[PDB]
């Protein structure tokens, strides 16, 4: 037992195994141990794969780069590609064109609501809503909590979600559940109606049919989805107005649009509202845990600049902030060798001394699958991992060695502060999460006749609870964004400007014999860098220190823990065999493990 | 009684179930809830952990030799399979378990299928594609990175409708979608043969949608349903939104040489 970064850690209770950590990207173990109260007093976050991305890299032509790294992942698909051309940019001193700039942002920008909106409803949402209670639903009182949830969702009658129930009724009562076989339904975690259940399915099986004509935005500009196509220096997709024969044209442009307008009815009248929604109502059963390291210690590189490389101007700035101070936020900079670093003490990696963090310039990434003397089981049956030694094959990245959350929450939080310290660029953000208090504390709660509460957003948004609501307060905003985006592109394109490639360094001849470059995106789970150095041609040295790789980090040098970890903390399980708060708090992450180990 | 579909996911990055529910025709939520019983997929299954592992035994019991195992990315082998671990035990493991009772195999993608990036130079998990480590199994390969969404509900459709394998070609890749090369029925084909092409970027030729031969489009060489079906509902390809095909359905395509590099004997493809 020891004590760190206000957490006493003990591993003395009964110890409580998840593998596999299901309903994420990828491969996952999860332990813990539990209390004679069965409240869980020590976590572990293992990351169960590996594929060595960064050693595949080297040698390689840094314009071929993109392509690999974006098969880090097929979910947050393009966001590594993104980050790559960036990299490779920086390193070669390379400017793209605008219309190149705002066709990425608006890539980036149809990820994230595609990414979060997928997230909730296929893979976080079975840990708050009881799919065999919504079998037991009133379809009227359905319709009428619909429409006071979201008045101006159009899709609202008690014959349309009587319809809906019937086929689920029918597709369980054929004794092939499928997704839902073997689930927890009925435990006392649960707490919705249910109305609320089915209401929440309906929207399941919505959101699985819209979700495919969102990505068509990818495949006008990249060619396809999943993994879209990127390029250095600029963008493939050519423009020409006046031809049927150019990848953009204003026929495409214009179905870009229509899908952009889609975006935003889906995330305003279905994805926020139903957020809202069930956070009141876990929020008036008391379960504001899973606060973790979002009470402290948060941090994003800032991204989605107004003006195009003017850092100022970013729409999510970021920053750091430390020990829950919110009218401090330190600049974060992926350039300084003291700031973003790696350790691997508690990771299947070897480095020369383990004492140290090493900025990703001079990363390392050298295989080492060794187990601790603790272990129980064998190298290839383990029953017990063994967290005072090596548990995982995710990196230890700290920011000045200090242990910090990322994600939407943290873009959220650090927008909030930046609001606060007179930055006008944050307003938005800052709108949305007053907005989001006051229907949590008043307005449903009035609309739904349940005492009206009094949490403050410091005291509402580190929590599972809150982390569920900054993502889906950042796909809206997303949307919001690219609807501008858009009609930046259409001037500009209007006005006389068809740029999409600068190819001015194209060939390698034209290049510095050795260079080094970052690149940084706000991917859907937070903070990306990849960094990369260049030698007469080729990569030299290529790291990547990924979200969920902040996220789901395993203990360091000094024994400090992860976001996971932190967030699992203190939480009273109903059931220690049912691990239906373990999954409720992890899926609020949305972990990417194929992401955090690459 | 819908047939029972085991899913399962080695070393991956997952685009390969994010393409599945792309499906325009027919809807993934139509396949998952009247086509077939998707009854183990840790993507989107409702249990974890002891509950997650325990329906693989209840369907290998009740649907011995009567369900599809579908396999997502691939086993290491370096590291003592434990590059991938599952229930604490290496993931090889698991394929081997669940493959013996399988009636058919599909290897989703070009993970399972061939290796794809995990598995390019130098390997270092030492990552196989399914066919190499299963060998006593009739296995249908689907590559891709990922395959058209189509085209795997496509290979589902016709096994579920006819109780069958569809007729597969010499690499085990089914023909009713891998028979034309990209450069077959590629709408740029007409400038390709009037040696009219893009040299850089941006430039009038790409404008104009000039072929991308010279940009080191792989089509002429790539076996799939892109130039025809095309992507998310038959919105776009490749070729069309302006990049070379890098050739991602076909074996070892990250080791044969830059993505730009333009294939030699151009004479060859007309
Ligand atoms: N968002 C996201 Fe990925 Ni599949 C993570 N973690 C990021 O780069
Ligand atoms: S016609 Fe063949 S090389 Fe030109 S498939 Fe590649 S762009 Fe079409
Ligand atoms: S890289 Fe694009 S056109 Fe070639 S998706 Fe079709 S075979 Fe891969
Ligand atoms: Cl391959
Ligand atoms: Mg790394």
């Amino acid at each position: 037992a020891y004590a760190t970064q206000g957490f006493n850690l003990d591993d003395r209770g009964r110890r409580i195994v998840v593998d596999p950590v299901t309903r994420i990207e990828g491969h996952m173990r999860c332990e813990v141990n539990v209390d004679a109260n069965n409240v869980i007093r020590n976590a572990v976050s293992t990351g169960t794969m590996w594929r060595g991305l960064e050693v595949i890299l080297k040698g390689r032509d840094p314009r071929d780069a993109w392509a690999f790294v974006e098969r880090i992942c097929g979910v947050c698909t393009g966001c590594h590609a993104l980050a790559s051309v960036r990299a490779v940019e920086n390193a070669l001193d390379i400017r793209i064109p605008k219309n190149a700039h705002l066709i990425r942002e608006i890539m980036a920008k149809t990820l994230q609501v595609h990414d979060h909106a997928v997230h909730f409803y296929h893979l976080h949402a079975l840990d708050w809503v009881d799919v065999m209670s919504a079998l037991k639903a009133d379809p009227k009182r359905t319709s009428e909590l619909q429409q006071l949830v979201s008045p101006a969702h159009p899709l609202s009658s008690a014959g349309y979600f009587r319809d809906i129930q019937n086929r689920l009724k029918r597709f369980v009562e054929s004794g092939q559940l499928g997704p839902f076989m073997n689930g927890y339904w009925g435990s006392k975690a649960y707490v919705l109606p249910p109305e609320a259940n089915l209401m929440a399915v309906t929207h399941y099986l919505e959101a699985l049919d819209l979700q495919k004509e969102w990505v068509k935005i990818h495949t006008i500009f990249g060619g396809k989805n999943p993994h879209p196509n990127y390029l250095v220096g600029g963008v493939p997709c050519a423009i020409n107005l006046d031809a049927a024969s150019a990848p953009v044209n204003m026929e495409r442009l214009s179905f870009v649009k229509a899908r952009i307008d889609e975006i935003i009815e889906f995330n305003k009248n279905v994805y926020v509202p139903d957020v809202l929604a069930i956070g009141t109502l876990y929020k008036q059963a008391g379960w504001l845990y899973g606060g973790g390291l979002a009470a402290t210690n948060v941090l994003d590189y800032g991204e989605y600049p107004n003006v195009a490389y003017n850092k100022s101007t970013d729409q999510l700035p970021g920053g750091a902030i430390l020990n829950g101070n919110w009218d401090e936020v330190f600049p974060v900079d992926p350039r300084d060798s003291q700031q973003v670093q790696e350790f691997v003490s508690h990771s299947w990696y070897k480095y020369a001394d383990e004492s140290v963090g090493l900025h990703p310039w001079d990363g390392v990434t050298e295989p080492n699958y060794v187990l601790g003397a603790n272990t129980k089981g064998t190298r290839t049956r383990i029953e017990q991992i063994d967290e005072s030694a090596k548990y995982s094959w995710i990196k230890s990245p700290r920011w000045r060695g200090h242990a910090m959350e990322v994600g939407p929450l943290s873009r959220y939080i650090l927008a909030y502060a930046h609001a606060r310290s007179g930055n006008k660029y944050a307003e938005r953000p800052k709108e949305q999460l007053e907005y989001s208090a006051q229907m949590i504390n008043s307005a449903i709660p009035k609309a739904l006749g349940l005492p009206e509460t009094q949490y403050t957003l410091k005291q509402l948004l580190p929590s599972t609870i809150g982390r569920t609501l900054a993502r889906a307060l950042e796909s809206q905003y997303c949307g919001e964004m690219m609807h501008s985006d858009w009609h930046d592109l259409v001037a500009n394109i209007r006005a006389g400007d068809t740029a999409t490639a600068n190819v001015d360094k194209w060939d390698p001849a034209t290049w510095p014999l050795q260079a080094k470059g970052v690149g940084t995106v706000a991917a859907p789970r937070g903070a990306l860098g990849h960094w990369i150095r260049i030698k007469d041609g080729r990569i030299e040295n290529y790291q990547c220190v990924v979200p969920t790789t902040w996220n789901g980090s395993p203990r360091d040098y000094k024994g400090q823990i992860g976001a996971f970890e932190a967030s699992l903390m203190n939480t009273p399980m109903v059931n220690p065999e049912q691990p239906v708060e373990i999954l409720r708090t992890l899926h609020s992450f949305d972990p990417c493990l194929a992401c955090s180990t690459h | 009684p819908r047939t029972p579909v085991l899913w399962l996911h080695g070393l991956e990055c997952t685009c390969c179930s994010e393409s599945f529910i792309r499906s325009a025709h027919p809807l993934a939520k139509d396949v998952v809830l009247s086509m077939i019983s998707l009854d183990y997929d840790d993507t989107l299954m409702a249990a974890a952990g002891h509950q997650a592992e325990a329906i693989l035994e209840e369907i290998m019991t009740k649907y011995k030799g009567n369900y599809i195992l579908a396999v997502e990315g691939n086993p290491p082998l370096n590291q003592d399979g434990m590059s991938c671990i599952i229930g604490g035990r290496p993931f090889i493991e698991q394929l081997k378990y669940v493959a013996k009772d399988a009636k058919a195999i599909i290897s989703w993608g070009s993970c399972a299928s061939w290796g794809c990036v995990q598995a390019a130079k130098p390997n270092p998990t030492q990552a196989t594609p399914v066919h190499k480590v299963i060998t006593d199994k009739p296995i249908i390969k689907v590559p891709g990175c990922p395959p058209i969404a189509e085209v795997m509900t496509g290979v589902i459709t016709y096994m579920l409708t006819f109780d069958r394998i569809p007729e597969l070609d010499r690499q085990g890749r089914p023909k009713m979608f891998y028979s034309q090369r990209i450069h077959d029925k590629c709408y740029r084909r007409p400038h390709f043969d009037a040696g009219q092409f893009v040299e850089e970027w941006d430039d009038e030729s790409a404008r104009k949608g000039f072929c991308l031969y010279k940009m080191g489009c792989k089509g002429p060489t790539t076996y799939n349903a892109c130039s025809t079906t095309r992507w998310n509902e038959g919105t776009s390809f490749c070729i069309q939104s302006g990049h070379g095909c890098i050739g991602c359905s076909e074996d070892g395509f990250w080791d044969k040489g830059s993505f730009y590099d333009r294939l030699t004997g151009i004479s060859q493809f007309g």
